[PDB]
RNA sequence: UGCGCAGAUACCGGGAGGAACGCCGAUGGCGAAGGCAGCCACCUGGUCCACCCGUGACGCUGAGGCGCGAAAGCGUGGGGAGCAAACCGGAUUAGAUACCCGGGUAGUCCACGCCCUAAACGAUGCGCGCUAGGUCUCUGGGUCUCCUGGGGGCCGAAGCUAACGCGUUAAGCGCGCCGCCUGGGGAGUACGGCCGCAAGGCUGAAACUCAAAGGAAUUGACGGGGGCCCGCACAAGCGGUGGAGCAUGUGGU
């Protein structure tokens, strides 16, 4: 299994989950944690504490491959969130730079009632 | 700060080619940006909004980009 | 407490080792209002830290409090769908009143049958860090902690 | 509930397809209304200003007629990504034919043809003349501190109004024309006529019954409305009742 030095963390928040991969400088995974992948199930996989714990962990299984750096990426709104950063900042793991990139349409696909509640 | 209309001198702005001045008038996340922080008037801000568009459709200016450092 | 933060009540300094934080002690043995009978015990205990170990009262009675004051608890929290239990940090008046509260009632749930004597093993056993009050320590610190996901109410 | 080791979620590349166009974006703009929002081209309507050139009252309104008329709906034929009545499940509940969750047909989109209704709202018909100002704003023009039009807002002279409000964008003062009302329930129901493939639309009563039905403001009381305060009200504590025996009072027998 190669030794990667560098590549992307991506982080995908929600208010239901917070979710982290790891990849090659080409975005194919290596690693990734969430929420369920530790303890956490149901409600608390969204808590900034499972955010940090994914987060860190990821980093733990990335490092074995021996990664170095990383561009972060991260795509969502949710309280795990700057957590998860934070994390991947003090995982020694080096953050060289950070970017959000969430999806937006330019006016797309009607949302379910629920996102419209703004009607 | 400063209205980009304040740092430039004259300049086309019906010119859909220009994107070293049209560059200026997008945040950096390539949204057109507002009439608060162009300085410009409702009737240019009107007219660039569609030369903005049309440098895109041409490839020059983007419809988006990514915040960098969140 | 709607209109003033309440001044803590002051209290007068022992009358043999001169601190505040004994008598603090003694006003928690203290039953009925026998503050006499209070104050023997107590000293009386000092007594057996002579005769058990070569060490000065004060100074075991200081480090075994010590060793009882927690630094996190779980504050419990409602909100309108189910009950929190939040850890936030102690305040150093609590941890005072916390530590000498459980001391005694730790030290009232032993076996030997005088006053002076639970008093006196306890105050030893916690010092060395194995209290029956050291218990009721490090349970409420393991509660915050195990509760650590909630830890971002914090109000 | 569901989906996932037939490898989902998250990530990178490629492709297919439908719908809607982020920022600009506004207190904005256009339209008679309904309504109109990526960008390009063609075809086409309305409107404003300036010049003061032409016609010479050629005007206003407008029963009936005709045409337009959101959404939902209907017919034939396409299309179908996301969303979603009905429906099928998971929940919650005293129950829950609901609100919350997972799915999902019609439908939403396009062609052609129907339906013709709405809190179709400025709840304010159209036109003209007259009656202080201030302020913000869109689009013109000039001699460009500002002035003169045309639109969009707020404040308010006079006056009006039950009041609240309106107040050169009148609900003012006046003329012209249209349309409508005449206590509430029965009832936009019945009968009848007309229209529609249907659903249904337009027009639209009576018997009987009530002494009310209403509008705006007032003082209270109230709110699972807001802001700010207090009390052993809760929290932080210490000691208790609730369990026992007896005393006492009461219920009941
Ligand atoms: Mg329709
Ligand atoms: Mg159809
Ligand atoms: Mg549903
Ligand atoms: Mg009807």
């Amino acid at each position: 299994k190669r030794q990667v030095a560098s590549g992307r963390a991506y982080i995908h928040a929600s208010y239901n989950n917070t979710i982290v991969t790891i990849t090659d400088p080409d975005g194919n995974p290596i690693t990734w944690s969430s929420g369920g992948v530790i303890g956490y199930k149901g409600s608390r996989k969204g808590t900034p504490y499972a955010a940090q714990l994914a987060a860190l962990d990821a980093a733990k299984k990335a490092m074995a491959y021996g990664m170095q750096s990383v561009d972060v990426i991260v795509r969502g709104t949710g309280a795990g969130r700057e957590q998860a950063i934070r994390a991947l900042q003090a995982s020694g793991l080096q953050v060289k730079s950070i970017v959000d990139d969430t999806p937006v349409p330019h006016n797309g696909c009607r949302p379910k009632k629920k996102f419209r509640k703004a009607s | 700060k400063a209205k980009v209309k304040a740092t430039l001198g004259e300049f086309d702005l019906r010119d859909y080619r220009n994107v070293e001045v049209l560059k200026r008038f997008l945040s950096e996340t390539g949204k057109i940006l507002p009439r608060r922080r162009t300085g410009l008037s409702a009737k240019e801000q009107r007219i660039l909004a569609k030369t903005i568009k049309r440098a895109r459709i041409l490839g020059l200016l983007p419809f988006t980009e990514k915040l960098v450092r969140k | 407490a709607r209109r003033r933060r309440a001044e803590v009540r002051q209290l007068q300094p022992d009358l043999v080792y001169g601190d505040v934080l004994v008598t603090a002690f003694i006003n928690k043995i203290m039953r009925d209002g026998k503050k006499n009978l209070a104050a023997r015990i107590f000293y009386d205990a000092c007594k057996i830290i002579q005769e058990k170990t070569g060490q000065e009262p004060l100074k075991v009675f200081k480090q075994a409090v010590e060793n009882v004051k927690p630094r996190m608890e779980v504050r419990s929290r409602r909100v309108g769908g189910a009950n929190y239990q939040v850890p936030m940090e102690v305040s150093p008046r609590r941890q005072q009143s916390l530590a000498l509260r459980w001391l005694v009632q730790a030290a009232n749930q032993r076996p030997e049958r005088r006053a002076a004597v639970r008093i006196a093993h306890e105050l030893m056993d916690a010092a060395e860090g194995k209290g029956g009050a050291v218990k009721k320590k490090e349970d409420v610190e393991r509660m915050a902690e195990a509760n650590r996901a909630y830890a971002h109410y914090r109000w």
